[PDB]
């Protein structure tokens, strides 16, 4: 890992189970904050 | 002011078991945990133990050891010619409230 | 991934003050209670100062009480040690050590150590 990010001061953070010849799908919508 | 008391120097042939004794008192070692640090010449000291027995990942298994009472001890085997270094015993103090450190013992491979 | 950068290292005269300003990288700063440990050449380690996650100092060594002031900023990810009124014995190399805990004094183990900087005090 660590190839993407370089440095950061974090505000929100969240962790959970993994999201997932197979077909994933997602809808990302950002409304009202 | 109690002070940790390591041996000034140690020498042993390769293969044998090497004992490094850090001696103190009840306030320092008799009540809390002691950790041990490894320093090569011209290097920043690094972790070699903690919790008096346990080892950080990579910590030489050959170097391990726990002791009770007012003293702590480190045991070493398979002394490679690279294992020549200085070993520090680190300790906290419950009464004076300042971290104490060992004098430092240097290991020689004959 | 944990690099601890130093600064403020250079010959300083017998009476002038100095500011060693360690840094940090690759880990959460305000969670971990940092330290400052010196080593005189040809000698073992000598604890100099500590600090916690709330920047509430732990206490200074007996020889340097009232002349060293340790502080930190968790925003600028730094840890400063403003030496005041140096002397001959204060020459050493100063590692910006680290502690795994945030309370520093239940018998802690200092994991990551910076490469340190050399402060020499001579005329
Ligand atoms: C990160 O740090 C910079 C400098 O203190 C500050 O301007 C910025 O607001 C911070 N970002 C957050 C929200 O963590």
């Amino acid at each position: 890992f660590r190839v993407y990010s370089s440095a950061n001061n974090c505000t929100f953070e969240y962790v959970s189970q993994p999201f997932l010849k197979n077909l994933r799908e997602f809808v990302f919508k950002n409304i009202d904050g | 002011q109690s002070v940790l008391t390591q041996p000034p120097s140690v020498s042993a042939a390769p293969g044998q078991k090497v004992a490094i004794s850090c001696s103190g008192s009840t306030s320092n070692i008799g009540d809390n945990f002691v950790s041990w640090y490894q320093q090569f010449p011209g290097t920043a000291p690094k972790l070699l133990l903690y919790d008096d027995a346990r080892r950080p990942s990579g910590i030489p298994d050959r170097f391990s050891g726990s002791k009770s009472g007012t003293s702590a001890t480190l045991g070493i085997t398979g002394l490679q010619t690279g294992d020549e270094a200085v070993y520090f015993c680190s300790t906290w103090d419950n009464s004076l409230n300042v971290v104490l450190f060992g004098g430092g013992t240097k290991l020689t491979v004959l | 991934e944990v690099q601890l950068v130093e600064s403020g290292g250079g010959l300083v005269q017998p009476g002038r003050s100095l500011t060693l300003s360690c840094g940090a990288s690759g880990f959460t700063f305000e969670d971990y209670a940092m330290h400052w440990v010196r080593q005189a050449p040809g000698k073992g380690l000598e604890w100099v100062s500590g600090i916690d996650w709330n920047s509430g100092v732990i206490g200074y060594a007996d020889s340097v009480k009232g002349r060293f002031i340790i502080s930190r900023d968790n925003a600028k990810n730094s840890l400063y040690l403003h030496m005041r009124s140096l002397t001959a014995e204060d020459t050493a190399l100063y590692y910006c050590a680290k502690d795994v805990y945030s309370e520093s004094g239940s018998g802690s183990y200092y994991d990551y150590w910076g490469q340190g900087t050399l402060v020499t005090v001579s005329s």
